């Protein structure tokens, strides 16, 4: 089941009274034809905002910023895979030292991450076009549809994945937390792997900064709630796993006696 | 953000608290100065043929 | 026309409580008055022995000069509708069959200080469903400057002054006068109010739905620890 | 028993006598009929001030003005409780460290403030136009109705509530007395609530500036019997907080042992 697979938001073309209704308004708008009409007041033509045709271009667009970005972050893991196979195959006529190769191999290793960040940061800007396209869709009926829900999920998905990566692990809480309310997305335990992580940094921040002592206690309940959540759903409850989190949890937090 | 020391959607700017960081920041100011001295350039040129057209 | 029949459908305001209004209008329920003239204040405005709607809207005289505080005067024009039977025994006013109309009442009051000058048109119609052209039903009433005192009916030697009936009047191709009546105010007369009678039902219905949609955003503030 | 229902002051429509000379009078204007009559001499027209239909515009002159002013406090509510709602629904994808969430926080504050500010003071207008509207009914009779006391209650009510929070103390004294003295409007601890307030300002500024000690002692005195009062209305006495107030007013007021 793709429900991307037609690559639209909502099909669109039945009553003969509702046909006959058709008719006249077409007929209405053929008197007042102007098409260099411009509405003083915005209220009456803002109306098109709701409409289903407006929706679907919405939808296109946001979908097709998605595909370029996802383009770019799988564009890069083929140059970095064929990167590392041309340095392989050339002749070093010039190293006969261990120290020259350990010189030789750091500096691909440099190139290869300075790659990957340029790549992760242009995704981020196609992905976050994305978001803002899929946020103007003021009509609730059409954001429930399956087709809007795959994409939207999919997009917070792959802004979270390069947003880790370029540690900015703060904004990737308030996305999450609107990517696990969506369908059976709460079942997915990657989903609360990231914010275990990104939950735990913001603890380290308090701590580091010395902030109060609330905001502490927010940050770590929720580190921990979703660091449990995320080992029962991999490792299912009372498992080994499972009892090892449990008794890091119960000494990382505070019990009344 | 139009002198490429933000980014025009994100909103976030440079920063030097890295020391790799810094290094691809000198790059961006070389751009950012370019541009200013780009548009100077063309606030210098409309002033010098004005200056003619008022003395003509 | 069929616009009487829309009248009709306001049946659900009795069952419910007036909470939101327009500005400058007045709207409450009641029982007839003695002759059934005119609709009387019910103490308990949720009763359904209550038959009488009461509509008002009321302006200020010179308000397109922009002197509305100088007092010029005084205008307003109010439409009583009077049903018959008792309400629905369920105290639900969502649901509610359209009910019949035993008379639709127009009363237009303009009063002007500075030249002393006050009108008074008072309109009944007494059968406004069961024929489209009841013309011998539809009682005016017109006093200019307190002439005719109230209950004077119109002399045929005096045609035009007090109490009379729009059979009276002409409809010739040479004075179309019962063609414009109807066609310039009376039309636009009804569905005005009749507007106005569905705005207020909506806004009221409106406000139920802003305070259960309260009472599950406060509890949502228990999720956040 | 909504004395506004109808929204008229006075009800306007027997003796066969007073029918008899109502007939004499209307022949006498109808001889004497002259629409573009200007009197010289304004005290006899002027007795009009002193009518029924008078009365009526002005009751509803100052009723449309409430209306604007009570409309103008309640959009400005739903308008900052809908703003708080838009902005914490929106994403900031450029806010990693929580002295960004501060300084966000504090904007939206300036925001909300500056919009209430605004809001009073449009509002005290329309209060004040009501008030005026009020006091040229030169009626005793019809500025006793009970429909005429409950439109000044509200009137009164709404204006010290506006005034107040646009910290214009003073002005609130005459109107708080004027409020007190409307059947039992004496019996709500509000009213007293903002009297022990309004003449705490009075005293501070009269030690502040170095005044008189005859008014320091006078807004210090009536200071203490509102603060009193308010306390038993709402407390009542023989009760632990009315006990408090006793103590405290004795220890600031000059007793003479």
């Amino acid at each position: 089941v793709d429900e991307l697979l037609k690559g639209e938001l909502v099909p669109e073309n039945l009553t003969e009274d509702q046909k006959k209704k058709k008719k006249e308004i077409m007929e209405q708008e053929s008197l007042w034809k102007n098409p260099d009409f411009k509405g003083y007041n915005k209220t009456f033509q803002e109306l098109h905002q709701l409409s289903k045709t407006f929706a679907n271009n919405q939808f296109r667009l946001a979908l097709s910023n998605y595909q370029s970005g996802v383009n770019t972050i799988m564009k890069n893991r083929d140059w970095v895979e064929q990167y590392r196979k041309e340095e392989a195959e050339k002749k070093r006529l010039d190293e006969k030292w261990y120290w020259q190769k350990v010189d030789r191999k750091a500096r691909e290793e440099r190139v290869v991450y300075r790659e990957k960040m340029k790549a992760k940061q242009d995704a981020l800007n196609y992905f976050s076009k994305a978001i803002n396209h899929l946020d103007e869709i003021k009509n609730p009926d059409l954001r429930e549809r399956p087709e809007f829900k795959r994409l939207l999920s999919d997009v917070y998905r792959s802004w979270i994945m390069a947003e880790y990566d370029l540690q900015n692990l703060p904004q990737t809480i308030p996305i999450l937390e609107l990517y696990i309310e969506i369908d059976d997305n709460e079942k997915e335990y990657p989903a609360h792997k990231y914010l275990a992580s990104a939950y735990s940094f913001e603890e380290n921040m308090i701590k580091k900064t010395k902030g109060p002592d609330d905001m502490l206690f927010k940050y770590r309940y929720k580190k921990n709630v979703h660091l449990l959540r995320a080992t029962e759903l991999k490792y299912g409850k009372d498992s080994p796993e499972y009892k090892h989190i449990v008794n890091v949890i119960n000494r990382d937090e505070v019990i009344s006696v | 953000a139009a002198l490429g020391l933000r980014n025009p959607t994100v909103l976030t700017f440079i920063s030097l608290s890295t020391a790799g960081k810094a290094n691809s920041v000198i790059g961006l100011c070389d751009d950012a100065l370019r541009v200013i001295s780009k548009q100077r350039a063309d606030l210098g040129a409309y002033y010098n043929r004005m200056e003619h057209a008022a003395k003509g | 026309s069929e616009v009487n029949k829309r009248l009709r459908l306001h049946t659900v305001l009795f069952k419910m409580k007036v909470r939101t209004l327009p500005h400058k209008t007045v709207l409450y329920k009641g029982k007839p008055s003695a002759d059934g003239e005119r609709c009387e204040a019910a103490d308990k405005q949720e009763a359904q022995d209550n038959t009488c709607l009461h509509l008002e809207v009321f302006d200020f005289v010179g308000s397109e000069d922009g002197k509305s505080s100088k007092n010029l005067g005084a205008k307003f024009k109010k439409m009583e509708l009077f049903f018959e039977g008792s309400n629905n025994a369920d105290p639900d006013p969502r649901k509610e069959q359209p009910r019949n109309l035993t008379k639709i009442r127009t009363y237009i009051y303009q009063n002007n200080f500075l030249l002393e000058d006050k009108v008074i048109s008072v309109i009944a119609d007494v059968a406004p469903n069961g024929e489209p052209a009841h013309n011998d039903k539809i009682e005016l009433f017109y006093q200019h400057d307190d002439y005719p005192v109230w209950g004077t009916p119109e002399t045929p030697s005096e045609k035009g002054v007090g109490k009379y009936i729009l059979s009276n009047v002409e409809n010739t191709k040479s004075n179309p006068i019962r063609n414009n009546f109807k066609k310039q105010f009376y039309f636009k007369n009804l569905d005005y109010f009749d507007k106005l009678f569905t705005k207020i039902f909506d806004y009221n219905d409106r406000d139920s739905n802003k305070h259960y949609k309260k009472n599950v955003e406060a509890l949502k503030g228990s999720l956040k620890y």
